[PDB]
């Protein structure tokens, strides 16, 4: 399997597994799962009451020093009752490593804002509000950041359509750009591309 | 009814209204808002234009792709009128002038060109023709405008007997020459009573006359809700505008009172609420700014 | 059924926040009609505010009306500070939209929508 | 093409046309497909 | 494996201090910048004489679309819809039926050139070299719908540009 | 091989023409309906049937990697020629 | 394969008889008004309704409720089912009461007066599957069809 | 006659002056800004045509819409268009300004700037090359060259 297969990094896999054990036993109040991927990335899956303790630990601990918030992300998964998956990508410059911190909420439970831990998060979780509707409690200036000013709904939710609900045009009668319900001259043609045959037997979910 | 002209959609920009309209005189004040309100339904609008194509640019954002067809036409050319009307199912006539020029007088603008358009639309099988006269059009009127426009009303009725003739009183809007005339005149007060009508009311009435089959052969009188004396109307215009090119035919028409014809239907027989001047006068006259409302009769 | 609140522990505090947000909008509407130089009247914009508040008058969950007050404060903040333009404020007044058919028979006449 | 000529084909335009946009020879789009639903044509004879 | 931009402590002897004071009072770096601008005054400019001179292009260039033919006049498109399956803008719209001799051909082949992102995935997805993206980039229109190409416009572009398209494919097909 | 409707409008190789009462002919008024006059069904009919002596022939459209995928055409039917599914060139077994 | 009759011969617009007696296209207002004006002038057995082969239960109960507002019970189907005895009162004398899947459980089948190959081809396919796998005995009373 | 000749030569004079002194305002919204900046770079050099680079938006002739018009910047686009002195023209550059482009089905993109402003020249590409935009500018100049403002003024 030499030329075309990605070579596995066993050293970093073992190191990130040991550090995941370390984080799981220092913070067992909040840590739910710890998993290391096959391409050597460490995910810490936490309870959302420990956003500030887990991130402050990873920022300030002498064996962590994850001083850099790379990215902050929600993922909408509608089949879960806590459908929003808040992902924290942290970067350690001292130990040259990355860690993923993941937690959950639904549409109504707020997540505690992490601008006291990372000032990078100020626009990121504001974008998560704008795109998903995840309210972040005790945020300095939480409002929209990317959508238009009168915009209704949260576009990156998966029950939100691709073209939205309203579209704009200029109207010469009222001398004003107006919002009218969306009508496409050509509908977005949905392609059912999924193959009816299983591709990855290692990822097979067990039957009921 | 052919399959491509069956209405579809929810009545929006990409929908199909089933209205294929040729609007003569579409580059003017009324044609602007008529092509606006047609193209937001998804109508195939045909715009014969006499002018420079730069002056028809504002009509292109008014409908979806391929829904406004521009073409050259001449008022004395029946070939261009036929080339414009032979595919439409409604022809709206909006050709007019406040002043007569070297080539086109009031008779050519109000008698020759309307009867030519109505006759050519008649022989091209166009089902609906909608002609715009004036409310004060009279054979015995003192202004040459209203005499030629009454004669043209007569000829359009007797060459297209199912046409919908419409009598606007004095249309006010942003691009009018009624409130913008008084805001710039800075003529005198007489015994004149007027009831001006808003342009969106006139446009909604023309479209409700397109859609209603009971408007064929009728004559409508589009008037506002409130009759005003001329003098306190002009003082209300100067009061809204925060203020302390003419000819004698325009003076003959300003000092000609709006006749009341209750035997003719109006905007309420087309289902249009007449908008009063007090709501839209600020919208017209905010541009002229560097108020007790007008007394009705 | 034990959920973490947003601001209001129950519906009385929630209605207090709804009431203060309505007070703030009612004070703001004359300023909005002035500085955006809207073609509406102050009574008409206040009727639109009352319409938007009566639209959500069925909600019995404190967290949902906490989020409704939060989004109303965000709309208010975008309107007091001139972040919206005149077009965004007039998008509440659906003026260029045609009046939709309401009864069964006119909806039957125009198309297939229920 | 004086030295290495283009390969001749019978369908290649012998007369190159420039950009005809803004002229009466300009491209107008249209649906190249036919009518999908055929309508019932009622009989031109009476029914009595 | 790193270098320090701007970590120079200047010399404080009277020679270097007088050097920096002469630079301040006599504007020496400003005359240096004037000299560099004057040096470009006397160069030949890089300006080509468009439209009489054209910018250089390669045979890979992705311009206006065209539907091609075999060296018999038979059109290459066999209606397989790979190009609209791969089209990242969904600019391509295809309908098809068997034509009058039983051949698998298209009745519709639309490309909205104002959706099109000109990325050439259609010409690399096409198994028969039917859709290609030609060298024409000088095709600005005056109306929006003149850029909504149907099959007749694309076949006319193919007939128009085949003498050039075939030579560019001849130059570049061994890299593909 | 373009033919013409009684309205004067040209007919494409699909068979598309607008009707006499269809309003969408107004888009060509003062402009032109652009058709291609090289009909592929007429041009491939002009190619002669290739006489070959094998029971199975192959076709890739000419040019190697510049044509279409190489397909194998049976020629056992003596009543009918064997036609390529891609290029439309047709073949006959000479015996 | 009968989905291409679904795009031919279709009724697309309302039609009424003109002054010459021919069917001409009209609006829904005109057509429904001309039907309703004749419906208001009917009562009792003066209005009737036949239901064709391809009609859903929504339109069936729609036209039933409409004609019962006129007090008309004359609502008919094309396919004759005998009304003697219980008639259509009990469902058990007009259904396939066993099931289609109950063919798999049967051991003897009597087919009376049907050609189930063409009247209901997948009911026949179920009979052939039970014939093949369960050694079903089938007897027919009727013409000796394949 | 004589007056037709005079208004024809005066049309020729004012059309020459207006096309040979085009001053563009550029909405550099997206990637097409980079390619207009190459159309002003020394190879293609818009400034040798009379088309000055970084003209004032207050006294510009043509508005080059070069990028994706979103729903959030459509009223700012229309405001800058309304502040332009006539004669104003609009060159729509690139696929997103022409028809929505790669973001045609987006919730936040105006499907072509022609829903907002009248467009004179549509320049196709993603991006169209700097040579293709200069082609569109020269086609705009040819469109101005055949204007008939005083001839149509004389014939009315
Ligand atoms: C009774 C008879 C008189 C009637 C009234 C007319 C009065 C005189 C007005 C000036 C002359 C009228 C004609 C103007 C030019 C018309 C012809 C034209 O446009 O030719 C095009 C030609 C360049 O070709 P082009 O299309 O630019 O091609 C691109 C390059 N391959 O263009 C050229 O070669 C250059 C064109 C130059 C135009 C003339 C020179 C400028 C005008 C000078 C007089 C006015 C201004 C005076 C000073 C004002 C303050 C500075
Ligand atoms: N307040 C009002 O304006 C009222 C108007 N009316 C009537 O309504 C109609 C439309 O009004 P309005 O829009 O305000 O008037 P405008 O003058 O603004 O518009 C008239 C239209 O007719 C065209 N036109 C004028 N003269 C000629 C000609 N000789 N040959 C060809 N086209 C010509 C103009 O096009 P172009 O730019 O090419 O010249 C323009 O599109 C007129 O008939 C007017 O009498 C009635 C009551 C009140
Ligand atoms: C220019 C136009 C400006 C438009 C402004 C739009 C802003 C919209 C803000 C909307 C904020 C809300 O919807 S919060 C309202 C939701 N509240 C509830 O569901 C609780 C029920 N509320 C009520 O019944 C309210 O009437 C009261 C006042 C709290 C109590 O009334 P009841 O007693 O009888
Ligand atoms: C009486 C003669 C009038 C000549 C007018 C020429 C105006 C200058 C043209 C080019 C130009 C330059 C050099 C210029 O420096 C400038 O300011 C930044 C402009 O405005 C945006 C320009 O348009
Ligand atoms: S170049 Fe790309 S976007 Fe354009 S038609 Fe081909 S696949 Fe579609
Ligand atoms: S990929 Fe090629 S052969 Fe297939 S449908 Fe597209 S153009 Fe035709
Ligand atoms: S048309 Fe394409 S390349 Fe151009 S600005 Fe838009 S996204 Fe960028
Ligand atoms: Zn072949």
């Amino acid at each position: 399997t030499r030329p075309t297969v990605r070579p596995r990094n066993d050293v970093a896999h073992k190191q990130l597994s040991a550090f995941g054990e370390y984080v799981a036993e220092i913070l067992p109040k909040y840590v739910q799962q710890v998993q290391v991927s096959c391409f050597s990335e460490l995910e810490i899956c936490i309870h959302p009451d420990g956003v500030i303790p887990v991130l402050t630990f990873l920022r300030d601990h002498s064996n962590a020093q994850f001083k850099s918030l790379a990215d902050l992300t929600a993922v909408d998964i509608p089949t879960r009752q806590n459908r929003f998956e808040i992902v924290y990508n942290l970067l350690s410059l001292r130990f040259n490593s990355r860690i993923r911190v993941k937690t959950y909420t639904d549409e109504l439970t707020p997540v505690e804002s992490s601008v006291s831990v990372y000032k990078a998060a100020n626009w990121y979780e504001r974008e998560i509000w704008d795109m998903f509707g995840v309210f972040f409690a005790n945020h300095p200036d939480l409002r929209r950041i990317l959508t238009d000013y009168g915009f209704e709904g949260h576009p990156f939710r998966k029950d939100f359509p691709l073209s939205g609900y309203v579209e704009l045009r200029y109207d010469d009668e009222v001398k004003r750009v107006v919002a009218e319900p969306v009508e496409l001259a050509q509908e977005f043609r949905k392609f059912d591309l999924n193959s009816p045959w299983e591709a990855f037997p290692a990822y097979r979910q067990p039957p009921e | 009814l052919h399959h491509a002209v069956i209405p579809h959609g929810k009545g929006g920009r990409s929908s199909v209204s089933g209205i294929v309209a040729t609007v003569f005189g579409a580059t003017g004040f009324l044609g602007r808002y008529l092509v606006n309100h047609l193209g937001r339904m998804g109508s195939q609008v045909i715009v014969p234009y006499r002018c420079e194509p730069y002056d028809t640019m504002h009509l292109r954002p008014m409908g979806d792709l391929g829904q406004i067809i521009f073409m050259d036409w001449n008022g004395r050319d029946k070939d261009s009128i036929r080339r414009a009307v032979e595919h439409s199912n409604v022809v709206i006539n909006l050709v007019g002038r406040e002043w007569e020029t070297k080539n086109f007088d009031f008779e050519d603008v109000f008698v020759k060109i309307p009867q030519a358009i109505a006759q050519v639309s008649k022989e091209a099988g166009v089902e609906k023709f909608i002609h715009i006269s004036h409310l004060n059009a009279d054979i015995k009127s003192s202004s040459k405008y209203l005499r030629n426009k009454a004669v043209g009303e007569k000829e359009v009725r007797e060459t297209f007997p199912e046409a919908t003739i419409i009598k606007p009183a004095d249309i006010f809007g942003r691009e009018d020459r009624f409130l913008n005339y008084f805001a710039n005149i800075r003529s005198l007060g007489k015994k004149t009573v007027k009831q001006p009508v808003y342009i969106v009311d006139v446009t909604k009435g023309i479209i409700n006359a397109i859609k209603d089959p009971d408007a064929r052969g009728k004559t409508f009188a589009f008037v506002g809700p409130n009759r005003y004396l001329l003098f306190d109307l002009v003082q209300y215009v100067f009061a809204v505008a925060h203020r302390p090119w003419t000819t004698r035919d325009k003076v003959e028409r300003i000092h000609t009172t709006d006749r009341t014809l209750p035997h003719l239907p109006g905007l309420e027989d087309l289902g249009v609420q007449a908008t009063p001047l007090e709501l839209k006068a600020i919208e017209v006259l905010r541009r002229h700014r560097t108020v007790q409302p007008a007394k009705t009769v | 059924t034990s959920v973490k609140p947003i601001f209001s522990r129950d519906m009385n505090e929630a209605k207090r926040r709804v009431r203060e947000l309505y007070r703030a909008w009612y004070r703001e509407v004359p300023n909005t009609v002035h500085l955006f130089q809207l073609d509406i009247s102050v009574k008409q914009g206040r009727d639109k505010v009352r319409e938007m508040f009566k639209k959500n008058a069925h909600v019995t969950d404190p967290r949902v009306v906490d989020l409704l007050v939060i989004k109303g404060k965000m709309e208010l903040e975008e309107t007091i500070n001139v972040w919206k333009q005149r077009t965004h404020v007039m998008r509440f007044f659906h003026e260029t939209e045609a009046p939709r058919p309401k009864d069964f028979l006119s909806k039957f006449y125009v198309g297939h929508d229920p | 093409p004086t030295v290495k000529p283009p390969t001749a084909r019978k369908f290649i335009w012998t007369n190159h046309k420039f950009n005809l946009s803004g002229t009466p020879q300009q491209y107008v789009p249209y649906s190249t497909t036919r009518k999908k639903i055929q309508e019932w044509v009622p009989p031109s004879t009476p029914y009595k | 494996t790193y270098k320090y931009v701007n970590l120079r402590e200047p010399s404080m002897d009277m020679k270097s201090v007088t050097d920096r004071a002469a630079q301040t009072l006599l504007w020496t770096e400003l005359i240096r910048g004037l000299g560099m601008t004057l040096s470009y005054l006397f160069r030949e400019p890089a300006t080509i004489n468009y439209p009489f001179e054209k910018g250089p292009l390669s045979p890979r260039f992705r311009g206006e679309h065209a539907l091609r033919r075999y060296p018999s006049g038979e059109e290459r498109c066999i209606a397989c819809k790979l190009c609209e399956a791969v089209c990242p803008a969904q600019a391509i719209t295809i309908e098809a039926e068997p034509r009058a001799d039983g051949s698998r051909r298209t009745t519709r082949y639309d490309i909205d050139m104002t959706k099109c992102i000109y990325c050439g995935f259609c010409q690399e997805a096409c198994p028969v070299d039917a859709i290609v993206e030609g060298p024409n980039f000088e095709f600005s229109t005056e109306t929006h719908e003149e850029l909504l190409y149907n099959k007749e416009k694309l076949l006319n572009n193919g007939d128009k540009w085949e003498a050039e398209i075939a030579a560019n494919i001849q130059a570049d097909y061994l890299y593909r | 091989g373009v033919r013409t409707s009684p309205t004067g409008e040209k007919v494409t190789h699909t068979g598309q023409v607008y009707d006499d009462e269809d309003y969408r002919r107004v888009r060509f008024v003062g402009r032109q309906k652009e058709v291609n006059e090289n009909f592929a069904i007429d041009l491939i009919a002009e190619q002669p049937v290739s006489q070959v002596g094998s029971r199975v022939i192959s076709c890739d459209g000419g040019g190697g990697a510049l044509g279409h995928p190489r397909v194998y055409i049976n020629l056992d039917k003596e009543t009918k020629t064997g036609t390529c599914g891609y290029c439309g060139l047709q073949f006959r077994q000479q015996h | 394969f009968a989905y291409d009759g679904l795009k031919r011969q279709r009724l697309t617009e309302p039609m009424v008889r003109n002054e010459k007696g021919l069917l001409t296209h009209t609006t829904w207002e005109d057509a429904l008004s001309r039907v309703a004006g004749m419906l208001q002038s009917c009562q009792g057995n003066d209005v009737a309704a036949i239901a064709g082969g391809l009609v859903d239960a929504e339109a069936l109960i729609a036209l039933k409720d409409l004609l019962n507002r006129v007090d008309s019970d004359t609502l008919c189907t094309e396919e004759v089912f005998p009304t003697a005895g219980a008639g259509t009162d009990l469902r058990s004398n007009y259904l396939l009461n066993t099931t289609i899947a109950g063919v798999e459980e049967a051991d003897v089948v009597l087919l009376v007066g049907t050609n189930p190959r063409f009247e209901a081809p997948l009911f026949n396919a179920r009979i052939r599957k039970s014939w093949l796998h369960n050694d079903l005995k089938v007897a027919l009373i009727g013409s000796p069809v394949d | 006659s004589r007056g037709e000749y005079v208004v024809a030569k005066l049309d020729d004079l004012i059309n020459w002056a207006r096309r040979s002194s085009l001053w563009p305002m550029t909405f550099g919204l997206a990637c097409c800004a980079v390619e207009m900046m190459h159309m002003a770079a020394p190879r293609y050099d818009m400034d040798r045509f009379g088309v000055v680079f970084r003209a004032s938006p207050r006294q510009s002739d043509v508005m080059i819409v070069a990028g994706t018009l979103t729903n959030k910047m459509a009223p700012a686009l229309r405001k800058v268009y309304d502040q332009m002195p006539e004669p104003r023209y609009v060159v729509s550059m690139g696929s997103c300004a022409n028809g929505g482009g790669y973001y045609h089905y987006s919730y936040s993109v105006v499907r072509g700037c022609d829903r907002i402003v009248p467009v004179d020249i549509y320049v196709p590409g993603c991006p169209p090359t700097a040579e293709a935009l200069l082609y569109g500018i020269l086609q705009l100049q040819k469109k101005i060259k055949r204007e008939k403002r005083l001839r149509i003024w004389y014939r009315r």
